[PDB]
RNA sequence: CCGAGCCUGGUGAUAGCUGGUUGUCCAAGAUAGAAUCUUAGUUCAACUUUAAAUUUGCCCACAGAACCCAAAUCCCCUUGUAAAUUUAACUGUUAGUCCAAAGAGGAACAGCUCUUUGGACACUAGGAAAAAACCUUGUAGAGAGAGUAAAAAAUUUAACA
């Protein structure tokens, strides 16, 4: 996982599109989301998700 | 279309933005005379004159704002030039 | 056959939208449009204390401009020209 | 609404642009009141500018009636025997001049929807297009699958 | 006069006689009409392309519904390019 | 014309061309009607436009041999 | 304009057709070597001022 | 609904977007590393 | 130009009779160019008022192919009219009982969903064989050339592309075959 | 539940390779944003509609200039995603009040003081 | 046509209840809640409108705002901008739907119900198939001019010494 999100070729990661509120996604997203950036969805968990 | 290759290039996306395709003058007498301005163009030059004296403004008014701080610093430095003096 | 429950866009079940390649790079355009805006937004020109006391003249003769426009309202003036030239309408070639 | 209404295609009166162009606007008759607060309008023009009208425009011809109407009307035929009335009743100076004037600009032939906003007689250069313009020819002219 | 051409100012007959006719005047040989293409000869609308060459060299081609009238209208195109008053000349200069 | 053609970047020379055009005509257009209206909220207005247009027609052109 | 002039002088747009096919060679040539090379003639732009 | 369902909530389009678009892209060279090296 | 008006005018609104041969094309492509010019997009004068339409005509769609394992996969559906004349038949056994319907039905699919799709599937024309009436082998014009290129078999392939073509690898020779 | 973002400053910290593709100097930076409106204001918080008000870009595609000074910062930062910013590019000097006539702008975010109108 | 007749008069009985409510054009304009034999209504507050007097109004920079046991918030000079308060006069709204988010109830069901922050809708336009509530987009006209916005789902699956 930590190797995947360091090589990861995206130049866009969610945590960083979420921290700048670039498109006012705060609005769809909750503050929980800032913590389960991509992972989580409810009870969920997306492994291969980054 | 095009637009994005006008920008790259330098020109207006829209042609009928500015160049020379819209601010030249659409009639002249046939006798070589130049015509009146015509409206659009009046109000857009105005527009412009308007625009650039705002950006005049601002700058001098940042610059009046640094020189401002300059010398407060500098009257900073001379009083506790005094206050050791004393 | 084929019905979708309820409304076709809201509740516990609606009709699933997907994402297109167009959509996904019209978004890219934006937030990447958003990078350069925070690039540009970095390296600041002044300091606070730089730029603390240099507007406040300006924003001060404009609030006296709107102070004196407002306070500026009365009827306005009445006169004989306007008034008499209703009479102008019974007029008559003699 | 245009398809209630009817049309015309744009066209011009004998050809006026390619020779000298002549104002043809024909006659003018104007109906005014001596009395009557309506035509007072129409009095005050016919004192100040309806002398430099007609000595604008020497071709036009002006009659002028003056006589009792309560509303002041203004007639105006053109060559081609266009008939055109208007109403100048309770109407002021400056705007009876505009209307004057633009009567002078109009032409014989009334105001209808134009289907189209140009008129050339001569549109096609090079050839009008067919379809076997853009695709050549067959060796002493052989059909598709044919053997002589 | 600007506006209708010549054949309906002027009406003629046997246009074909008239340009080897005209063509004789100039010194040069009789041409021969040869349909260049064709489209629907069985369908109830023929239409036919008649070109007129002298010595392998074209003058004028016409299209028609027949090969009488697309022969004849040819015959006309060349009048008129002999004549001079092809639609594409020289407007008239003031 | 019927063999060749100039084209500009985006317009041609000034000189290159004599364009001449006369006006023959002003007047008033043929009344258009604009009207808005809305469903079951008594929102219903109308309102007519006489637009001003000129009417020219092209006398001549003519080219120079300036290249 | 491009449709009525395609209509009545169908030479002027096969001009044109012809023009915007070296264009689209030109702009290959372009995409192969950006810089390195003659721009295409036709590809050389105006500048105005 | 409530944030925390049972079965898989349905997100709105943005965020679907958002998560179509930030995926983990995986380095590779222009050369497979078996055939070649 | 030089020409008369009602002849310049019969020439330009006139119609093509335009022939393909369907041999291994895919009835996609035929039924979208057939769409094309029967409704005469390809005439720079189309509007939709006049009739500005084409008769094509196209051979040999006995010898159609589609692409993927659509002759089983696909289902053309009709129903008669009756309880339970909802019938069904592949595009195989549909093939094997008219080889027309399938290229006729996708262009009928493909022209717009107006009336003049009935007029314009009329002036259409069909053969599954390489044979025409005389009247519709004569009146043609021109025959445009088809969508895809077809590939060669090892009986169609020379020996001089084959002795171009380069040899790959060696085999061993202790080996059956 | 929904509330105004704070952005974390570190956002705006620029790196060496992002400073070689921009081309913008840290060292005697610009003075003046050129923004334009990009994004509708509805479907947007009442204080990002009322601050782009108060900025006055009404208009869109409208081509508007601020200061480089944090207080405006902010704003720009709160309204940041409904704009496209670009700093000043200027190389004939402030313009002359013989030439404030003669000024026109280009899609690179430069303005030219003299204007006349005909190629090279 | 008798749970108690028909006729006349009071009587134009009353009805928070249903329905209806006539010419043209323009502008501003849905907005916390409390009490009520009160929840189909009304009164006050708030919002909205009109005309005036006055000056600060919105965003907000450091600092500041609890022991118990997170997103944010309040105040807030500067800066960006031009609104706000007060005075005088009323009316009307005061039975509300979806989405995103923080929670509760319920079955971690509802096109369910209830509060809070926000948005849209009950105003026009384009798109997702028709689509209120989803995404783009608002200040209005004539055009047979042009550049863009959001805007079209991708998937096929298991041999073994
Ligand atoms: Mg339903
Ligand atoms: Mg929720
Ligand atoms: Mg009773
Ligand atoms: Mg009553
Ligand atoms: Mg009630
Ligand atoms: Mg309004
Ligand atoms: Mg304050
Ligand atoms: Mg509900
Ligand atoms: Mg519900
Ligand atoms: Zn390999």
């Amino acid at each position: 996982q930590e190797e995947r999100e360091r090589n990861n070729q995206n130049p866009w990661t969610f945590e960083r599109i979420a921290t700048a509120n670039m498109l006012g996604i705060r609005k769809v997203l909750s503050p929980y989301d800032l913590t389960h950036k991509g992972k989580y969805w409810g009870k969920f968990y997306m492994p291969k998700r980054v | 279309a095009g637009g994005q290759w006008r920008l790259q290039q330098g020109l207006a996306a829209n042609p009928s933005g500015y160049g020379p395709l819209t601010e030249l003058p659409d009639w002249s007498y046939a006798d070589g005379r130049p015509a009146p301005p015509m409206k659009g163009q009046l109000r857009r030059k105005a527009e412009r004159e308007t625009f650039a004296r705002r950006v005049v403004l601002l700058s001098q008014e940042m610059d009046a704002g640094l020189q401002a701080w300059q010398l407060r610093q500098q009257k900073l430095q001379e009083e506790q030039r005094k206050q050791e003096n004393a | 056959r084929g019905r979708i429950p309820g409304r076709q866009w809201i509740g516990k079940h609606r009709r699933p939208r997907f994402v297109s390649l167009r959509a996904k790079q019209n978004m890219i355009r934006r937030l990447e449009i958003e990078a350069e805006n925070h690039y540009w937004l970095s390296m600041p020109y002044m300091t606070r204390e730089q730029e603390r006391g240099h507007a406040a003249v300006r924003r001060r003769e404009a609030f006296e401009a709107i102070k004196a426009a407002a306070t500026s309202k009365f009827p306005p003036h009445r006169f004989i020209a306007d008034q008499l030239d209703h009479l102008n309408v019974t007029k008559k070639w003699s | 609404t245009a398809r209630g209404t009817p049309s015309r295609f744009l066209a011009s009166v004998l050809h006026n642009g390619l020779g000298r162009y002549v104002q043809q606007l024909q006659r003018l008759s104007f109906s005014v009141s001596r009395d009557g607060a309506s035509s007072r309008g129409a009095r005050e023009f016919v004192e100040r500018e309806v002398i430099d009208f007609a000595r604008r425009n020497p071709g036009v011809v002006i009659y002028v009636n003056s006589r009792p109407c309560c509303v002041p009307r203004v007639v105006a035929e053109y060559l081609n025997g266009a008939v055109r009335e208007e109403s100048i009743h309770c109407k002021s100076v400056e705007e009876i001049s505009t209307l004057v004037q633009k009567l002078a600009d109009q032409s014989g032939l009334d105001v209808i929807r134009i289907r189209k906003p140009f008129h050339t007689d001569n549109p096609s250069i090079q050839g009008q297009w067919h379809p076997f313009t853009n695709k050549p020819t067959t060796f002493r002219g052989l059909r598709p699958r044919e053997v002589q | 006069m600007t506006g209708k051409e010549l054949f309906e100012m002027w009406k003629i007959i046997n246009p074909m006689g008239l340009l080897v006719e005209e063509l004789k005047k100039r010194n040069v040989s009789a041409p021969e009409s040869r349909l260049t293409r064709q489209s629907g000869g069985t369908t109830a609308l023929p239409l036919y392309f008649v070109g007129l060459y002298c010595d392998k060299k074209l003058i004028a081609e016409g299209p028609g519904e027949t090969v009488l009238v697309a022969e004849e209208e040819a015959a006309r195109v060349a009048l008129r390019k002999l004549y001079g008053f092809t639609e594409n000349r020289r407007p008239w200069n003031y | 014309a019927d063999n060749f053609t100039l084209l500009g970047k985006p317009l041609l020379g000034k000189d290159l061309v004599r364009v001449e055009a006369t006006v023959i005509e002003k007047t008033e257009s043929w009344p258009r009607i604009i009207m808005r209206f809305r469903k079951r909220k008594n929102f219903k207005k109308k309102r007519i436009v006489t637009t001003p247009q000129t009417v020219l027609r092209i006398n001549s052109i003519e080219i120079a041999p300036c290249l | 304009v491009l449709a009525d002039l395609a209509i009545y002088e169908p030479k002027t747009f096969k001009s044109l057709a012809a023009l915007a096919s070296r264009r689209r060679h030109e702009g290959f040539a372009a995409a192969l070597g950006d810089g390195k090379e003659p721009e295409g003639i036709f590809s050389r732009v105006v500048q105005y001022h | 609904s409530k944030a925390v369902t049972r079965h898989r909530r349905v997100m709105h389009f943005q965020r679907q977007k958002l998560m179509a678009v930030t995926e983990y892209i995986p380095p590779k060279p222009a050369i497979h590393p078996s055939c070649l090296p | 130009s030089s020409f008369s008006r009602a002849p310049q005018q019969w020439a330009t609104f006139a119609r093509i009779w335009y022939l393909l041969d369907g041999k291994m094309q895919p009835p996609g492509k035929l039924a979208a160019m057939a769409s094309i010019r029967l409704q005469g997009l390809h005439k720079p004068v189309y509007h939709a008022l006049s009739d500005c339409g084409d008769h094509v005509v196209i051979m040999n769609t006995r010898h159609i192919a589609f692409s993927g394992n659509k002759w089983e996969q696909k289902v053309y559906s009709s129903h008669t009219g009756y309880p339970g004349g909802f019938r069904q038949v592949t595009a195989a056994q549909l093939h094997l009982r008219d080889p027309v319907a399938i290229v006729k039905l996708a262009i009928y699919g493909m022209l717009p969903k107006n009336l003049h799709r009935r007029t314009m599937m009329e002036r259409l024309h069909l053969f599954p064989d390489e044979y025409i009436p005389e009247d519709i082998l004569k009146n043609l014009v021109e025959e445009l050339p088809q969508p895809r290129k077809i590939p060669k078999r090892l009986d169609e392939y020379t020996q001089e592309e084959i002795d171009a073509f380069p040899r790959l690898w060696t085999p061993p020779e202790d080996y059956r075959l | 539940k929904f509330t105004r973002s704070r952005i974390p400053e570190k956002v705006f910290q620029a790196s060496p390779e992002d400073h070689e593709k921009y081309g913008g100097d840290p060292q005697n930076p610009h003075k003046l944003h050129i923004v334009t409106r990009i994004k509708s204001t509805r479907r947007r918080p009442y204080w990002e509609k009322d601050i782009i008000k108060m900025l006055g870009l009404e208009k869109a595609h409208t081509p508007q200039v601020h200061k480089n000074i944090p207080s405006v910062n902010a704003k720009l930062k709160v309204v940041k995603h409904l704009i496209r910013i670009k700093p000043l590019k200027l190389p004939q000097g402030l313009p002359a009040e013989e030439n404030m006539s003669n000024t026109c702008l280009k899609s690179t975010g430069e303005l030219v003081v003299q204007w006349h109108l005909k190629p090279v």
